[PDB]
RNA sequence: CAGCCGCGGUAAUUCCAGCUCCAAUAGCGUAUAUU
């Protein structure tokens, strides 16, 4: 579309082919670009899970404050989300509405975990290294980039053995032992 | 062979020029006037030229001070009172309660002065005249315009106080 | 060309740094950079480096100021440290 | 520290005293050294220098 | 100085190192001690940061520049003096000779 | 007091030259140039606003 | 700056103007006719590639009000290479030669001068500089040379008369294009010796606004000149507002 | 200068590793080959070095003097800010008594 | 008047009536009644030391939508007052500019969108 | 926060050289009242 003239813009104020109100600012596309999300529906599945969390938090808030049921369930939810890694802290109840985002879940995906662990320089590099078969979480090889890492499961995200990446880093430090297969 | 990390091409709202927000995307230090000493305007001399503001006329009428005669008594010198187009337009917008002020502004001893700006805002118009040329004396009783003229160096300020006009920042008036 | 900039690059330094050529002459604050296009001319009624080295009083001033800067730069350093530590060994 | 005192008995009367450096570094007399007699051990809040002078203020 | 005599503001002169202690050098004061102590504290703070980084290093980190960089037998990084190569081909060597 | 007024006037006359450009008469000798240089990026013209 | 001294010539922000850098900076223009001096000014010879000699001329700000303005820091000089300039008040043509140098071979300078004896010098200079057209005629009556001048890009006015505002208006209404530039040199003593210079400049600017020239910028030519002003403005025939 | 221990240097992360060149012991062919002019070129090298040294020293001197001046006038403006703030504090209480 | 829970119950008697369809105590009240009563108490506490512009700011609504909502609400208020005047029924006095609070106001939560009065006419 | 008080020394010591700057000037401050 060419640039509208002045008299045309007044008659065509609402016209926009690229930004619609139902797009919600292309927040989904922004988040997928930040965390290299490949599947299109991943943001919306994550958003539905966040919506369940926020709906439950709203109901617990509408419960009376000095309710043992309310306090127990809010602490249960805070502990569960913190253990998964979605919540950075357990201090505030209000984080169950303010700090539950899609990006918070996407920061627990495997390439973001590797990039934070300095295993890969970019999230896209981490994605490619995952699909190329270099990454194991424990004994198990993970070639799915969408795999979500728990706080406990962070400690076993490591390079697979016989990896050219692992041999390269050992050879850089001059600590490569070929008996160990490197 | 296929590339790795394949993603679907979508709209990059940060960097697409078709969007309006991305579509939107020498040094000048003015010289100090040669009419001025450090705070003293030395080029100014009679006959002075007095840019009148609307409330100056209104307070002149309330205190029954003649405009030309009162200015001549205040300055002890001949003066040229100038009313700009925006000042006369403000007096005309003031309505039917101020037709006496309108007529006393229409008095032919007051010389008119054309304006080539949009809208009718006497404060910015007079301040722009002042910031350009140092030959004017600003007559006003508005507090904000008084503060602006006091911040501008080398510009005399006239006001209606009590029985007659009072001058300020003109060293010649003794 | 690159060769032209190589052969005139000192003349373009004595103009970039002309504020340190005469103690009595002072200039306006200009962060002059070598332009992408220029030319070398001669005034009609020897380069600047050759004239400045031919002037002898300027050479004396440059040498004196350089020696003062050398004193300021070397004061308190390794030579001072060794002389201070040698004063202890001497007794 | 040396030259402040002449014997370990003199040190032992003044043990626990505030001392300070001409630089301004504060310290404490801690114990009397066995040999030689007038010397003592002191603890300061920072490392001091061999150019320093230790002073004890009395009246 | 509203109510201070100019004799109240006299200069108190600095004392020097003793002539028996002149072998040790200059007598420090608070102004010299502050420089010495500030220098030590800056050095110790950056050394603490470096020790913390060395402790919290991940063995499994990978960089593409690991292919370029080399480590000597002592375990330290080799930094080329001239490299930004070092070796000349025979074709270059013949022309230069 | 006259001497102090004299030296105050000399100080103010020296300061005014640093504040703004001051007419000192026309050139008498041949044109040597600008002894302080020429700036092409600096504009001293006071600009009209509306 | 003496003979044989080396300088570095670099372009100015204004097109067609250059700076010679050395121990002392110079404003220079490229000589249309190399090997001649109009008024005994210093000239700079640059060898440029066979190499052909190219010569530049020093623009004296004490001698030329346009050079005084450029050195004092004007923002917009409408005089540019390739443009048609109407010079009013040409006189002997000292600044006219530099205007010719700035507009270059593609440009045209219509230099209007009234007196015949400086007009002889202007005609003689027009031989060496083919882009200068001498108009030996009163600038107060522009209807006489309307067959000679057609549709200039800029109007420069160096004339010192009490009615220079009417002179500029009469020439701009005929020959100046819409959205064109007007550069005016104002001498307060020649306009009105009674009132002060600030009053004179204010009245002249207001007269331009009446005659539909919008003043863009204002400059006083110190230390080169006393009570001299340059007004640069745009001829907005449609409307100043 | 700061001396980092070689154990810490050995264990530093990849981004944080220190680049420390070694001195060269042997003359290289390029070092033997390199041609160094003399006479007027040597005098030009001396002249340029002295000029650049004086330029850098003068710039450093001017920056230090400007730093002292701005520190003093910043202290003056701090005092002016405190007195203006106190006056406005008094004025606000004096106004709100009327309103 | 110094007593608190009595004045609070009197002030919030309309919200409890609207949403409890007593459970006035804070340890019993649940749901929308709890949310709106907490909002009322917090707004009342913030009113005295908060600047009114930053305290009460309406939800953003398009002009035609908000004007239509105000017109329909004013029709409801005028109808209610007209029937309570025909069948002679005493009503609480309301200020000249402010809207009258009714059951539709409390249920619909219209006060957030249209405000207590018209600020422009109040300023004029 | 302050500092005429330091360790010796009063013919004893030549030291921020008498620390720098501002304004009025044979005049120039303070207190209280008052426009
Ligand atoms: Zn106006």
């Amino acid at each position: 579309v060419r640039k509208l003239k002045h008299h045309e813009q007044k008659l065509l104020k609402k016209v926009d082919f690229l930004e619609w109100k139902q797009d919600q600012g292309h927040r989904d596309t922004q988040v997928m670009r930040t965390y290299h999300i490949q599947n299109r529906e991943d943001y919306h599945k994550y958003n539905r899970i966040c919506g369940d969390i926020r709906r439950l938090a709203n109901k617990l808030s509408l419960l009376p404050p000095t309710d043992p049921f309310r306090r127990k369930h809010e602490q249960l939810l805070l502990d569960k989300l913190y253990a998964m890694g979605v919540l950075t802290t357990k201090s505030k109840i209000s984080d169950l509405e303010n700090k539950v985002t899609v990006s918070a879940i996407c920061r627990r995906r495997l390439p973001v975990i590797m990039h934070r662990l300095k295993m890969a320089e970019t999230i896209q590099d981490a994605v490619k290294f995952i699909e190329q078969g270099h990454v194991r979480v424990g004994p198990n090889l993970i070639n799915d980039p969408a795999y979500l890492v728990t706080r406990n499961m962070e400690d076993y995200v490591t390079w697979v053995d016989n990896s050219k990446i692992k041999k390269t880093l050992l050879r850089y430090r001059n600590q490569i032992d070929d008996f160990d297969f490197s | 062979t296929r590339k790795f990390g394949l993603v679907k091409r979508t709209l990059n709202t940060k960097k697409d020029q078709r969007l309006k927000k991305n579509q939107e995307n020498t040094r000048n230090i003015p010289q100090v006037s040669s009419a001025l000493f450090f705070q003293y305007n030395q080029a100014i001399k009679p006959p002075y030229q007095v840019l009148i503001d609307t409330n100056f006329i209104n307070f002149s009428i309330q205190k029954k001070v003649d405009i030309v005669r009162g200015m001549m008594d205040c300055l002890l010198a001949k003066c040229n009172p100038l009313i700009t187009d925006c000042v006369m337009a403000e007096l005309e917008k003031l309505g039917p309660k101020y037709r006496i002020a309108l007529k006393l502004a229409r008095d032919p001893r007051i010389k008119r002065l054309s304006c080539s700006h949009k809208g009718t805002y006497a404060d910015d118009c007079l301040v722009h005249r002042v910031l350009q040329h140092k030959c004017y004396i600003v007559a006003t009783n508005d507090a904000g315009l008084k503060q602006r003229i006091r911040k501008i160096p080398g510009i005399p300020l006239m006001s209606v106080g009590g029985h007659a006009y009072v001058i300020e920042k003109l060293p010649d008036v003794f | 060309d690159d060769n032209m900039r190589r052969e005139v690059q000192r003349d373009l330094l004595l103009i970039k740094h002309r504020a340190a050529l005469d103690p009595k002459r002072h200039y306006k604050k200009q962060r002059w950079e070598v332009p992408e296009r220029f030319a070398i001319g001669t005034i009609i009624e020897s380069t600047i480096l050759e004239t400045l080295m031919g002037d002898e009083a300027s050479n004396k001033y440059f040498k004196r100021k350089y020696n003062e800067i050398q004193e300021k730069s070397t004061s308190g350093r390794k030579a001072h440290y060794k002389k201070m530590k040698e004063m202890r060994k001497k007794r | 520290i040396k030259d402040m005192f002449s014997s370990a008995m003199e040190v032992a009367r003044f043990e626990g005293a505030q001392i300070k450096t001409v630089s301004g570094i504060r310290g404490e007399i801690k114990r009397a050294l066995s040999k030689p007699e007038g010397h003592y051990r002191a603890a300061f809040e920072d490392k001091i220098l061999m150019s320093d002078i230790v002073i004890l203020r009395s009246w | 100085a509203k109510l201070v005599h100019d004799v109240q503001k006299k200069q108190h002169r600095e004392r020097s190192q003793l002539t028996s202690r002149s072998r040790y050098g200059f007598l420090e004061k608070h102004k010299d001690y502050v420089k010495r102590a500030q220098d030590f504290h800056r050095k110790q703070s950056t050394l603490k940061v470096l020790r913390e980084k060395a402790k919290e290093r991940n063995p499994d980190e990978y960089y593409h520049a690991m292919h370029s960089r080399k480590t000597d037998a002592k375990g330290l990084l080799i930094s080329s003096r001239h490299g930004d190569d070092e070796s000349l081909s025979m074709d270059q060597v013949k022309l230069l000779k | 007091s006259r001497v102090k007024k004299r030296k105050k006037y000399q100080k103010a006359q020296k300061k005014l030259k640093s504040v703004r450009a001051v007419y000192s008469g026309g050139q008498s000798g041949v044109y040597e140039g600008e002894k302080t240089g020429i700036k092409k990026g600096l504009t001293r013209s006071v600009k009209f606003k509306n | 700056a003496r003979g044989g001294a080396k300088v570095v010539i670099e372009p100015h922000r204004h097109a067609g103007v250059y700076i010679a850098r050395g121990k002392e900076d110079l404003l220079v223009t490229k000589n249309m006719a190399p090997g001649e001096s109009v008024y005994g000014e210093k000239r700079i010879s640059v060898e440029e590639p066979p190499p052909t000699k190219v010569e530049y001329r020093v623009w004296n700000p004490f001698r030329s009000k346009l050079a005084a303005g450029i050195m004092g820091g004007l923002d917009e000089l409408f005089i540019a290479p390739g443009k048609k300039v109407l010079y009013l008040g040409a006189a002997s043509g000292t600044s006219v030669s530099h205007v010719s140098d700035v507009v270059g071979p593609e440009g045209v300078v219509y230099a209007v001068e009234f007196s015949h004896r400086p007009g002889r010098e202007l005609i003689s200079m027009a031989k060496k500089r083919p882009n200068i057209i001498p108009i030996i005629e009163d600038a107060r009556h522009p209807q006489k040379y309307r067959m000679l001048i057609g549709m200039v890009d800029c109007v420069f006015a160096d004339v010192a008369q009490p009615d220079q505002a009417r002179i500029i208006a009469l020439n701009s209404h005929m020959f100046l294009k819409d959205q064109g530039g007007v550069v005016i040199s104002i001498k307060a003593n020649c306009i009105d010796s009674t009132v002060d210079a600030e009053t004179v400049f204010a009245r002249e600017v207001q007269k331009l606004r009446e005659e539909r020239i919008k003043p863009l910028e204002q400059l006083t030519l110190e230390p080169y000149e006393r009570d001299h002003c340059i007004v640069v403005g745009r001829y907005m025939r449609s409307g100043l507002k | 200068g700061l001396k980092v221990p070689k154990a810490v240097q050995k264990e530093l992360p990849f981004k944080s590793q220190i680049h420390q060149m070694k001195p060269q012991k042997k003359k290289t062919y390029m070092a033997k080959r390199a041609v160094v002019l003399g006479g007027d070129e040597k005098k030009a090298r001396s002249f340029i070095q002295k000029v650049l040294t004086i330029s850098k020293a003068k710039d450093s001197k001017r920056k230090e003097q400007k730093a002292s001046q701005r520190k003093e006038r910043l202290k003056k403006l701090a005092k002016m800010e405190e007195e203006k703030s106190q006056r406005d504090k008094e004025k606000k209480k004096e106004y709100f008594a009327q309103n | 008047q110094n007593d608190l829970e009595l004045q609070q119950f009197l002030r919030e008697s309309h919200l409890l009536s609207a949403f409890n369809n007593i459970v006035y105590q804070d340890d019993q009240v649940i749901g929308k009644a709890r949310s709106r009563t907490l909002e009322m108490r917090l707004n009342r506490l913030s009113r005295v030391n908060g600047h009114q512009d930053k305290i009460n700011k309406l939800e953003k609504v398009p002009m035609h939508i908000r004007r239509g909502m105000i017109d329909k609400h004013v029709k409801r208020i005028k109808k209610y007052e007209q029937e309570a005047a025909e069948g002679g029924i005493v009503l609480s006095k309301v200020k000249k500019g402010q809207f009258r609070k009714i059951e539709s106001t409390y249920k619909k939560d219209i006060e957030r969108r249209i405000g207590g009065s018209i600020k422009a006419r109040d300023k004029e």
